[PDB]
């Protein structure tokens, strides 16, 4: 189903942006 | 010839004249700052609309619809890549160019590395790239649309189009072009939407596109010429991965790793390192207006898939014997071109679907698309020439002579483009859209590599950045020249190119050339003297004060918060749409 491929792409992107906020919060300050 | 067409075109010209006159009444064009950087007074909505309109030309209608028709929906990749890379421009590149106080991107490299020679080299390389990859695609696609929709002389009409865009460019400056590009963005999206609606009605909805397109083969697959014969079922049947952005990494026409990495490298150059796009951000009033403008541009860069690529596919379903012709003699009868008629896709819809009044609107769309792109390239090329090259020849010039020289370059680049028209017309069919992306993939990645190392590795010195660029040019040309020597041909009449040149996709070569230019830049940098660059490094990216020793890129935290959350929303929407059509 296209809709589910879309949602899984978005899910993985929100995990990667959460990882970006994690890494800079602990490794820049 | 029906009055309604002439009234719509006249109304479009009245809008363009009117917004031009309002901008000339408002702004100062007597100074270099005013004429070339719009006073650095442009708010988010002209920044966004101007990024969009300087980017979308007649090439995007002809090329993307044609490639849509030929190959299905993975060319949306070209447009959709831009989305992520415009966030790199607003959050990484634009802060550094604002804190450096540059008018041109060769000047940024002057400031960052310090010789006279990188600036001259990148100006001259950019000027050639604008003739080869940007003016050529606009003039070519204009001439397809006139040949097919109007039937007029494709020399006189391109002379005439170039002359009106010359006047439109020289009469105002960047400020008139950016306000007029808000009207041109409106006309382009609105007319393109009305044609998309007529197209999608004709195939019987969005479902109609996706259940008729893989069936959409021509009935004329046998040539009268011996040693062409029965045309292969691979050359006339639509590709089985037609509905998929992410295509096979080895046998894809646009492989997914080439699309994602290789276009990011080439788009990096196009959006983040190149005068035409970046001059709109250099004219931003604030960093936060550039960031908001960058989001507007990314949303509008989603729109090409539905307004151009999918109408192109609908054109293949409705006119499969004309748009999806393979027999060399039928394609000569249809569109004059033995190698294919995919380029008629968009203009065929306009001719065959639009009523008496809205044919004129679609001429206004293509006029708007072509004029906005050509005006941007002429103004930016003017800036690049005036500021970089003519201040080498005359340093004590002053702001009245430099504007004269700026307006006279626009006349010269119009004349060069008229003399360039027959050479671009020698490109046969949808080959040219491949040629322009191939040229960009052979010449731009060294430039992307230097700007990335200019911004993120402060140890890179002038020797590294210059010999990185030249080594890169040598590697580029080592592919480019062999390729252009052997030709392209077509699926029906293959070119006789080895598969160790042309066999690897040009966006895969873009990746290799980026890392090889980059590796050589770092290597030559590390094997020469580290040049403390004054000690200021507001010419580099950092989080920690973006500086070292107006030029203050601190924005209001509330408006910062807003653009930062709309960039993540805009990425989430993008990634959804990449997921959906992968
Ligand atoms: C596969 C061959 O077929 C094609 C490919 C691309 C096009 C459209 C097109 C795209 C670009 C810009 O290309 C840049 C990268 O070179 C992007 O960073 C930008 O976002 C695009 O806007 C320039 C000219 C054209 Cl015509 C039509 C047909
Ligand atoms: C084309 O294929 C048909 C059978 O499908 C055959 O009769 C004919 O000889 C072929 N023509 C050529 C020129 O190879
Ligand atoms: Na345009």
């Amino acid at each position: 189903q296209p809709w589910m491929q879309g949602l899984i792409a978005v899910a993985v992107f929100l995990v990667l942006v959460a990882i970006a906020f994690a890494v800079n919060h602990f490794w820049c300050q | 010839d029906n009055p309604a067409d002439i009234l719509v075109i006249a109304a479009y010209f009245l809008l363009v004249i009117g917004v031009g006159l309002w901008s000339m009444c408002r702004t100062n064009r007597g100074t270099v700052g005013g004429y070339f950087l719009a006073g650095r007074s442009m708010v988010w909505w002209p920044v966004g609309a101007s990024l969009f309109a300087s980017n979308i030309g007649s090439g995007h209608f002809v090329g993307l619809a044609g490639t849509g028709a030929a190959s299905g929906l993975a060319v949306a990749g070209f447009e959709w890549n831009a989305l992520f890379v415009v966030l790199l421009l607003g959050w990484l590149f634009a802060p550094v160019y604002l804190t450096a106080g540059v008018i041109t991107m060769p000047q940024y490299l002057r400031k960052r590395f310090g010789g006279r020679r990188i600036r001259l080299y990148l100006s001259v390389l950019s000027l050639f790239l604008y003739i080869f990859t940007k003016i050529s695609v606009d003039m070519f696609s204009g001439a397809v649309f006139i040949q097919q929709a109007l039937g007029w002389n494709i020399y006189a009409s391109v002379i005439a189009l170039l002359g009106i865009t010359m006047i439109y460019t020289v009469t105002g400056g960047l400020a008139a072009l950016m306000y007029t590009d808000t009207v041109q963005t409106f006309v382009i999206l609105g007319g393109a939407c009305i044609l998309m609606g007529y197209a999608f009605h004709e195939v019987g909805g969005y479902s109609g596109l996706f259940d008729k397109y893989l069936g959409a083969a021509t009935s004329l697959t046998v040539s009268e010429d011996p040693a062409v014969g029965n045309i292969s079922s691979f050359c006339y049947r639509p590709r089985p991965d037609s509905y998929h952005l992410l295509r096979h990494p080895v046998t894809g026409d646009l492989p997914w790793p080439a699309l994602l990495l290789g276009l990011t490298i080439v788009s990096g150059w196009y959006w983040c390192s190149d005068q035409v796009i970046v001059q709109r951000c250099l004219a931003g009033k604030s960093l936060t207006h550039i960031k908001a403008g960058c989001i507007l541009c990314g949303y509008l860069k989603l729109t090409p898939m539905f307004l151009m690529v999918m109408p192109g596919m609908i054109s293949r379903i409705l006119y499969p014997d004309e748009v999806a012709c393979v027999v060399p003699e039928v394609c000569r009868r249809v569109c004059g071109t033995e190698v294919g008629c995919s380029n008629i896709a968009y203009p065929r819809l306009v001719v065959k679907l639009m009523p008496n009044g809205l044919r004129g609107l679609m001429l206004a769309v293509m006029l708007a698309a072509l004029m906005s792109s050509l005006a941007s390239i002429f103004n930016s090329s003017s800036t690049l020439f005036t500021m970089d090259i003519y201040t080498r020849l005359r340093p004590r010039a002053g702001d009245r002579e430099l504007l004269l020289v700026g307006r006279l370059w626009v006349v010269f680049i119009v004349v060069v483009s008229v003399a360039w028209l027959p050479v671009v017309q020698a490109a046969q069919g949808g080959q040219l859209f491949d040629y322009i992306q191939a040229v960009s993939s052979y010449l731009a990645p060294p430039v992307s590599a230097v700007f990335v190392l200019a911004l993120f590795v402060p140890r890179v010195n002038e020797q590294g950045a210059f010999w990185g660029l030249i080594g890169g040019l040598l590697m580029g040309l080592a592919r480019l020249i062999p390729e252009f020597s052997f030709g392209s041909g077509s699926c029906v009449q293959p070119s006789a190119c080895p598969a160790f040149l042309c066999g690897v996709h040009y966006l895969y070569f873009a990746i290799v050339l980026f890392f090889c230019s980059g590796l050589l830049t770092l290597t030559v940098s590390l094997c020469t003297a580290p040049i403390p660059r004054k000690h200021l490094h507001r010419l580099v990216f950092s989080l920690r004060h973006s500086k070292e020793e107006l030029e203050d890129i601190s924005e209001d935290p509330s408006w910062a918060r807003v653009v930062n959350l709309n960039a993540l929303l805009m990425m989430a929407v993008a990634v959804f749409l990449w997921g959906f059509y992968a």
